[PDB]
């Protein structure tokens, strides 16, 4: 009945959000709800690199427009976060692609 | 032995209608041997018209008497058969066998044509686009059609491709049904789900194969996703 | 005039067992001139077994006859899956002879749920004037189904043919079309169309409907 | 019978209202009670637990909704997870401040 | 019309059991007739093992010939078996019945005793705790038994109850099995697996009615999950 | 010595059809005093029909008796629940009289899978030195099922009695319960214990094992 644009949306741990013994690790979460159609492609970048190992993609489930949400998880290192790398979250819709910048910098 | 059939394929009501029942390899010269005319309407059981036997003797339904006439050519070794008085109702395909003897009746019989007796005429089938409005519920597997509409006579083959030219086995075929002069039916297709919300192919073209055009609209699909 | 009835119309049996086609006249037929014939869809009838007694060349002697005056029995040993057609039983000695109705002998299966499916008019088809909704039912058995149109809380009788496909020969299942046909301008006066399905194998009757405009 | 990890996400510094989410992973067994707070009162509102899946270890994650001014308030939020008569709370606030 | 069965409800084999078929209401003294007894073993038939007419008329069976003996008391209105030789194999339900004359056999029947030949003695029944081992399929639900062992005769009545005293209805009950001379029952019971994965309730108590001991032991769950 | 020997042992019947027991006899009985009687698990055994032709007081006209000499058919119309019991034929004719096997009447139902549940014997009652493994197969039909143990590869024999229920009022199944017994020594020599089911509603069979030291 409609076809609505994804939203983009980055979860990053705090300050005190790293655990476990050194070197610590932490979990990013990228998702989108409200979006169609349903399937869709997440991937992970790190300075431009494309992430192809440690990350899992949650299988897409429903949430009148009918609606979806994906959730994706991707673990970090607590020594790459400390380096001011930037993660952005690549979202392919109907060959579209959104991108979203997050960064520790204040 | 075996018998073949010749006749019009198309009659107007309240016409003359003749049949021909061609036969080779025997004669109408024995005692008992006879020739019989049966028909059947869609959906119904044989009826019998009448039957003639050897020295010029017929036999004739009361309910169909004074109606019908039986003429034989032993030149030709064809039986004539005479219709008049042509109505819808009566529209079924007439079949002739051969009895060999008294007790042996229709023992081979031919493969027989569809006379359509319509007041119309055979014009190019029509297609209608028709797209699914099932919501809330897509179970396991969602189907999609094709509505063939006004085409005379009943002789229709449905095949379903992809936008790329592929192929699909539907076998999924309804018979029709005279409404208001004309012959309408209906067929579908099975497709998997998956494939549906997929590929970017958007579309899908109906194909029909009917002696009055080769006309071939394409339905676009509603995706699923 | 012989008027011959033949019952049951449909009958379920399985490949392997026996079948028994029932034979009804009117009245009683001299000499005991009755004849059984065997038609497939599409192809042409075949004789079978003429005089009710004396199989006929090219038949198998798995079928066999019996009976007399005004009661006659078929029966079949060792059934087949290609042997799953009508059957109709003719007498010779009228003159003009009569045929009967007929039995249609289909494979037992067990009840499977089916799918109903309704396609509105597309907007090319109500620029004809014309509107044909579409009631699909597939993989249902037995072939015995209701199916009730009903718009507007009003109950539709008089205007549906409805469409049966034959069993499959692969599924063994059954399928039916219902057309529903009404005048253009009725069709802008009505806003929900729905048609009910029953079935044996469901607990409650299942209802698909669409709102005018949304499709 | 292992301790469920606590972890709580936080929006990005430089920008998305915005979500919360607190998961707790490799705890035995499936049954498992997650709630919110803010600045030591009870949620009564806002907030909805997603059905546990399974990863044999299990996963529960719970979503809050949260405004951006409450928090850019400094408002303290906790996750409280009650597993096998043992309560765990995680604090967290502004990184930035 | 009625009979009444008495008896030792157990006796020690190679020994002497005597039984009384009491009786009131009629008197052997018309023709025809006769008092007769009928046993069957557990999961067998019936079995004849002698009748005696009137005027001190007795029959026996010759399988069982020189080892059953026939008495009658008018006195009392009671006839009186005995029985020598007592094996294992013979233990089963005896019956008397009254013929009401040469064509009506065993008109009337009574109600019959358990006599058990078992070599050893009536000690209390042992309980024993099932836990189940079922992993990787939960299925639709969980069942936990209760093995009720080393109990004669066989007269047990199961009951299931929750940790607070509550009431399930199981129904499921077992017949004994004779085995090493002492009879075998197993009892379970089926219970949502919800409410194991729920209440704090970890375990039920099984509980036997037997007429030698008022034990009750509890069945732990094994908890799933 | 009269030999009595009744066919079938076990017959599925459905309520309001009609159920034919058949009674055979080693020799001719004089003068056909033949009596049938109807006994029911846990009450006493009642007569019904007494020389084979004559019902007795308080018997319903629906049972019927009909044969002489070596051969004896019983014929009730109007099958109910309450009449599926087992019905013995006897003959007071012999002097000492014979009984036969008899014959038991289940009513029938469709095929169910059946559960199949294993309980591995507990530590007190190893301390007892004798070990009990229990095979519970529930909700299957019909009675006839096969249970078979295998240890270790090693197919058991001898040492199985087995148990089986009565069918179910309320839910016309049956239940059957399996118990092994070995010797402690013999328990701790080996791993895994495992009971076999087949049923007819299975298109494999299916089986449950568990190891030694996880329960
Ligand atoms: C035409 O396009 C369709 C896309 O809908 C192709 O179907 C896909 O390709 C595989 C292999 O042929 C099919 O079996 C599947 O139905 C489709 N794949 C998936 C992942 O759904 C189809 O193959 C194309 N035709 C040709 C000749 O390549
Ligand atoms: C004893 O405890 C059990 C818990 O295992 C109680 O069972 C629950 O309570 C309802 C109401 O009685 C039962 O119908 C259900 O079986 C259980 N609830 C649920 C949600 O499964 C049981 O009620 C308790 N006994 C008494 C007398 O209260």
């Amino acid at each position: 009945v409609a076809e609505m644009n994804p939203n983009v949306n980055v979860f990053v741990p705090p300050r005190d959000g790293f655990s476990g013994p050194a070197p610590r690790k932490s979990k990013l979460i990228c998702e989108a709800t409200n979006f169609t159609p349903k399937p869709i492609t997440v991937s992970w970048l790190k300075d431009g690199k494309l992430v192809e190992s440690g990350f899992t993609t949650d299988p897409v489930t429903i949430e009148t427009p009918q609606t979806y949400k994906v959730i994706s998880t991707l673990t970090i290192s607590e020594i790459d976060w400390l380096n001011l790398n930037v993660y952005t979250c690549r979202v392919d819709h109907r060959g579209l692609t959104f991108l979203k910048n997050v960064s520790s910098t204040c | 032995v075996t018998l073949k059939e010749s006749g019009p394929t198309l009659v107007k009501p309240t016409q003359t209608l003749t049949l021909t029942c061609t036969f080779s390899g025997f004669s109408l010269t024995t005692t008992g041997e006879g020739v019989g005319w049966i028909r059947q309407p869609p959906g119904k059981a044989l009826e019998f018209l009448a039957f003639i036997y050897w020295n010029d003797a017929k036999r004739y339904n009361p309910s169909l008497q004074s109606r019908l006439t039986i003429t034989k050519d032993a030149s030709k070794k064809q039986v004539v058969l005479t219709l008049t008085n042509l109505d819808p109702v009566d529209t079924a395909t007439y079949y002739c066998a051969r009895t060999s003897g008294w007790d042996i009746e229709f023992e081979y019989w031919g493969q027989g044509t569809l006379v359509t007796v319509s007041s119309g005429s055979a014009s190019a089938p029509t297609l209608f686009p028709l797209v699914s409005c099932e919501n809330s519920s897509p179970s396991s597997t969602v189907a999609v059609g094709c509505l063939a509409q006004d085409f005379l006579p009943d002789s229709i083959t449905f095949s379903w491709k992809y936008k790329n030219n592929s192929d699909i086995s539907s076998t999924r075929g309804f018979p029709s049904v005279l409404r208001g002069g004309k012959y309408a039916a209906t067929s579908q297709v099975l497709l998997p789900s998956k494939d549906v919300m997929q590929g970017t192919d958007e579309h899908v073209v109906c194909k029909v194969q009917h002696p009055n055009g080769n006309k071939e609209k394409d339905v676009p699909l509603p995706v699923v996703i | 005039e012989i008027v011959l009835t033949q019952s049951p119309g449909t009958l379920s049996l399985s490949p392997g067992e026996r079948a028994t086609l029932s034979c009804r006249a009117s009245e009683t037929v001299s000499n005991d001139k009755v004849a059984w014939y065997q038609q497939k869809p599409g192809q042409a009838p075949r004789l079978l077994i003429y005089g009710a007694s004396s199989r006929a060349t090219g038949i198998p002697d798995r079928f066999s006859g019996s009976g007399s005056g005004t009661d006659f029995t078929l029966s079949i040993s060792g059934l087949e899956p290609e042997d799953f057609v009508v059957y109709y039983c003719q007498q010779y000695a009228s003159s003009p002879r009569t045929f009967g109705q007929g039995t249609k002998v289909e494979i037992k299966r067990t009840v499977a749920a089916p799918s109903v499916f309704i396609f509105p008019p597309s907007d090319e088809q109500l620029k004809s004037g014309t509107a044909s909704v579409v009631c699909l039912l597939n993989n249902f058995y037995p072939r015995e189904a209701k199916v009730q149109w009903k718009v507007d809380n009003a109950l539709q009788s008089g205007n549906s043919q409805e469409s049966v496909t034959e069993q499959d020969s692969k599924d063994s299942t059954y399928s039916l079309s219902s057309t529903l046909t009404l005048s253009k301008a009725d069709y802008e006066k009505h806003k929900v169309y729905a048609c009910e399905v029953t079935h044996q194998g469901l607990s409650s009757p299942v209802t698909k409907s669409f709102n005018r405009g949304e499709c």
